[PDB]
RNA sequence: AGGACCGAACCGACUAAUGUCGAAAAAUUAGCGGAUGACUUGUGGCUGGGGGUGAAAGGCCAAUCAAACCGGGAGAUAGCU
RNA sequence: ACACAGGUGGUCAGGUAGAGAAUACCAAGGCGCUUGAGAGAACUCGGGUGAAGGAACUAGGCAAAAUGGUGCCGUAACUUC
RNA sequence: AAUUCCUUGUCGGGUAAGUUCCGACCUGCACGAAUGGCGUAAUGAUGGCCAGGCUGUCUCCACCCGAGACUCAGUGAAAU
RNA sequence: CGAUGUCGGCUCAUCACAUCCUGGGGCUGAAGUAGGUCCCAAGGGUAUGGCUGUUCGCCAUUUAAAGUGGUACGCGAGCUGGGUUUAGAACGUCGUGAGACAGUUCGGUCCCUAUCUGCCGUGGGCGCUGGAGAACUGAGGGGGGCUGCUCCUAGUACGAGAGGACCGGAGUGGACGCAUCACUGGUGUUCGGGUUGUCAUGCCAAUGGCACUGCCCGGUAGCUAAAUGCGGAAGAGAUAAGUGCUGAAAGCAUCUAAGCACGAAACUUGCCCCGAGAUGAGUUCUCCCUGACCCUUUAAGGGUCCUGAAGGAACGUUGAAGACGACGACGUUGAUAGGCCGGGUGUGUAAGCGCAGCGAUGCGUUGAGCUAACCGGUACUAAUGAACCGUGAGGCUUAACCU
């Protein structure tokens, strides 16, 4: 009855579950602005978050850290690098969501999920 | 929590090894028994000199509990297995005099005072 | 598991009452732009709240 | 909330030892007896240390004269005297219950002081 | 006699010196002010009508805010009505705190429980499980048989059957207040009250024996 | 050496659940029996309806078996509906 | 009968562990099974865990649970030895 | 007794309690010697009984992870 | 008989009273106690196991009692299939045989997505007559109603002794029901750690993927019981059996014909929940609305433009709320959700580095590192204004109050 439960399933097991945010911040990272399904979305808030808090320190632990989740020498260079002086400043908060159309095919509704900053 | 066909350890110098119980006293259709009641028991092992013998009804006290106790400040009392004090089915008085193994504080009754004064610990 | 007599045409186009959909009459005119976005949605080409949000 | 942790404070004894789990110590706890009051020691393993504040309790484990019995406290009660440690251990694990299935050989904690 | 309306937060145990541990709810109860007095001459029955909290300004609208301007009361979050016991009087106006409970001994107290939602029979009603195995097949949790046969034909109102369960208002009488503080606002019932914490409570003294 | 044992491929089909307008006009999943032999299997032949074949139930003979299927006598007969 | 969880003879068949064509993870190579998105009720199906007791359930230990390997030691009644 | 109607025969063992089970008696309703009789090691997805181990079978269910169920979008049956 | 489809058990029940227990009384060859018998009384309660397929029944052990029956010998579009009736097979008996049976013995397909009525829950529409926002009244309805034991009285009343109260008070329990996680625990495939096999990261190291969460040891919040609190009731009114009182018919007498007073878990309330769709549609408090006009069958009318309020809904962040609706909080004048900061909790001494050891490994830095839903703050991010719906003074008649 999840009284005062957290998380979503998304109609997925756990693994899966788990993989495709690893996959999906990653994806994230390298573009900086992606469009999904909106409680995808709302869902990935919870997984950026915390690497772009991981990336506002810098050591030798938080890179293993931040490479023992999500995998990637790219990724963990495109962090640590750019996005955690980035967003020295922030106290939190370094995404944004914007709700864009509905897709059709599934009629789901999408969403753009991107950086707070995106400075071109 | 003793129930019917729990198996108990036997804790006194009656002349039992393991005893069965069968039917828990004391109420129509009660399911369990705590540390200070009666329940009816059977013989399923016994020494070969006792004062009983394979295969008799009788009265014990469940006198030490692997579910335990709860004391009324919270805290718990969980022994390590089940033991038991047979009684003398009418009068019930402990058959045997010496007993093995702590027992509790809760067992503190007048019927009880006699098993009280004949264990060693609390 | 089965009907007995089957149901009047009537009583078909009761169970129908509750099944008109809901029209939306949420068109917020963008402040800059002026496209009929939904409120809480990005117009078309991509303006939200007089602003070019999407970058695209 | 601040209302109940502001109604815990006031009630927790501000001088526990800090024991650790899988050290030896001996508890004194009190005991009535009827009108007599006195004292009752108890001497075993901490196996289980629980942290709630107030809520805070531990679990010593004592073999008795032939079997093991184990038992918590509410480490803020009044029933509970004096906590002395005894002994430090070495064990890695918060909570110790493989004691409850080893006993004799392999009852024996390693001492660590250090 | 007339009751407060309090605020269920959270429970602990309160140790006594006889070691006692006594499990209490904690339910802080704010300045109760009498909002309208109902009269027999006016309405028919004698009631007062209470109010705490504060709502926001800009959130109390026009007739709440105007029915709050004319007993002269600052707003809180709606209003709940408290029978008199024929002799106690008491004006618009007057804040009514927790002080009237320092005298008690048993208390009533009404919550509005947790729901559950839809709830099966066997958390609902408490009836007992078919056999799991056995070449039981795809009836595990159902209720089973519910009427007789031809002779009634129909299923008698009140079957126990699956339903929603909890979200309604109960009452647990007799509860033994435990300390009354009113600096802290606070008030130490012993037992559990219902609802989940943060929900509102109706307390009044035990009609009940 | 074994109509030997354990056990995959292969073969068979004892128990249980699911399914029962199913995914399927007897299957799936989980465990089971045989598994160098009276074994199993690819290809091609020979035996036919009151007959063929049968480690034998009266089982199988093209999803059909107290007697196949197709056509004919035949619009059989029907004190019954 | 279908773009059907079924059936279909012969050859080839590597790396690590492993007795092994078992099994586990992978190579070569081939694929994500042709409706999805959310929700996270009752109840059903496939499973994981369980305080204390432990067949008391039931037609019946049905099902689950458990035992399970290698080396060494040791091994009864009975027997066609 | 795969056979025994009367019948759950009677006695003994097992069980706190045993219409089933094992041993025995003999009045074999209506066993019997290749329509084979009486035993028999081994073997058996064989019928019945008991014990240890082990457990959610049960006392009494409780929670959690997935597939449906439920809502939205597309397609769209059936017995009756 | 163009199908009402099964014996018993299981889950789940409801009603009757010819009442098993509890309650109130009468009489005795009822001393007391404890029973016997009869009358009144249906509200709640009314076993667990062994053998049998069994209903039944016998037995064991309990309990205050383990009531008799109707309900298609209740219930199989709810489960099971043991019994019993399919095709296989065997024993005995009968029959020449095919087969049969006052017979028993192993094995052996239990189909159905709910239209309607019904029932348990939950909403939409309109009405309630000016509209809207809340708080209640209360018709009526439902739930609930069991009891053991110990002590005080008292070892008193009574008794030949042995025994042994009533009545009233209090404590402590079993079953059941409601409610809640503070404690004791369960689970916790989103939290931490260990570890087997193997693949990849170019290698070692450190991690990550998969093998039921790979196998497991712990474990927060929730949910939850075996856990922790609470309840049954008293009392009031009118009564049954029954006890009476004062009393005629019938100078007496008589519980009764007049009248009058007691008298049960029964009955109507009291206690808790639902409840004005109770169309007889209630009451009180509060807020908002006081337009120019054409028109016709001058109608409680429509139409035109002007105004569109209180408030509401939608949309959005959402929730210990929830299947979907609905319901509750907030929507920047903002702490609703995420993130962040600090704390807490849980797991047990991260990584890297340095020393010793042949090495595995161990010690120091380090009660570290990392922390899911929890608690206190913080607008960093997302809840944009406004729009849309909702109107413009509330019919007629009569009467009483004021020009």
């Amino acid at each position: 009855m999840r009284h005062r439960k957290s998380g979503r399933q998304l109609n997925r097991n756990s693994s899966h579950r788990q993989a495709m945010f690893r996959n999906m911040a990653g994806s994230l990272v390298r573009h900086e602005i992606i469009k999904t399904t909106l409680p995808k979305a709302k869902e990935l808030r919870r997984v950026v978050e915390p690497l772009i808090t991981l990336a506002k320190t810098d050591s030798v632990a938080n890179r293993r850290l931040a490479f023992a989740r999500t995998r990637d020498n790219e990724i963990v260079a495109k962090l640590f690098n750019e996005l955690g002086p980035r967003f020295a400043s922030r106290a939190g908060g370094y995404t944004r969501i914007l709700k864009c159309g509905f897709r059709a095919g599934d009629n789901a509704p999408m969403a753009y999920i991107e950086l707070v900053d995106r400075s071109e | 929590m003793i129930q019917e066909q729990t198996m108990l350890n036997v804790a006194d110098n009656s002349g039992a090894r393991r005893v069965m119980c069968i039917k828990v006293l004391g109420g129509s259709h009660r399911r369990y028994a705590g540390v200070g009641d009666i329940i009816k028991i059977t013989i399923k092992e016994a020494i070969p000199r006792g004062k009983v013998k394979k295969g008799d009804v009788l009265k014990a006290v469940v006198v030490r509990t692997k579910k335990g106790v709860r004391r009324p400040d919270g805290s718990v009392i969980r022994f390590d297995g089940n033991a038991c004090v047979l009684l003398n089915n009418n009068s019930e008085q402990p058959i045997g005099t010496r007993i093995f193994g702590p027992v509790t504080r809760e067992l503190r009754s007048e019927k009880f005072m006699k098993i009280i004064s004949l264990a060693p610990e609390v | 598991a089965v009907q007995q007599n089957k149901p009047t045409r009537s009583k078909r186009g009761m169970r129908r009452s509750h099944d008109a959909l809901t029209a939306v009459t949420s068109l917020s005119v963008d402040k800059t732009s002026g496209e009929k976005h939904l409120r809480h949605h990005i117009t078309a080409d991509g303006y939200y709240r007089g602003r070019k949000v999407i970058a695209k | 909330s601040n209302i109940i942790k502001q109604l815990e404070q006031e009630q927790m004894k501000q001088d526990v030892p800090s024991f650790r789990p899988g050290d030896t110590v001996e508890v004194k706890v009190w005991v009535v007896e009827g009108s007599k009051k006195r004292l009752q020691a108890f001497e075993g393993v901490v196996i289980a240390i629980r942290n709630r504040g107030l809520h805070s309790a531990f679990t010593v484990r004592k073999i008795s004269n032939g079997e093991g019995v184990e038992r918590v406290f509410q480490t803020h009660s009044p029933v509970v005297d004096s906590i002395s440690v005894k002994r430090r251990g070495a064990v890695r694990k918060a909570k110790l219950y493989y004691l409850r299935e080893r006993t004799g050989k392999a009852a024996r904690i390693k001492e660590r002081l250090n | 006699m007339i009751g407060l309306v309090g605020k269920k937060v959270g429970m602990t145990r309160i140790f006594t010196e006889d070691g006692v541990s006594i499990p209490v709810t904690v339910i802080e109860v704010e300045a109760n002010r009498v909002t309208q007095v109902k009269d027999l001459a006016n309405d028919g029955y004698r009631a007062i009508q209470v109010t705490t909290g504060a709502k926001k300004a800009n959130r109390v609208t026009k007739p709440e805010a105007g029915h709050f301007a004319k007993a002269g009361v600052e707003a809180g979050r709606g209003l709940w009505e408290f029978r008199l016991a024929e002799g106690e009087e008491f004006t618009v106006g007057q804040s009514i705190s927790v002080e009237l409970f320092a005298d008690v001994k048993k208390v009533d107290v009404t919550g509005t429980s947790k729901g559950k939602g839809f709830a099966g029979t066997v958390k609902r009603w408490n009836f007992r499980t078919q056999d799991a195995t056995h070449g039981n097949s795809l009836s595990h949790r159902v209720p089973g048989s519910i009427g007789q046969n031809q002779t009634p034909g129909k299923v008698f109102k009140g079957k126990k059957m699956a339903g929603q369960m909890g979200n309604e208002r109960v009452t647990v009488q007799s509860l033994d207040v435990v300390r009354v503080d009113a600096e802290r606002n606070l008030l130490l019932v012993k037992g559990a009250v219902p609802g989940a914490t943060g929900s509102d409570l109706i307390v009044k003294p035990a009609v009940k024996a």
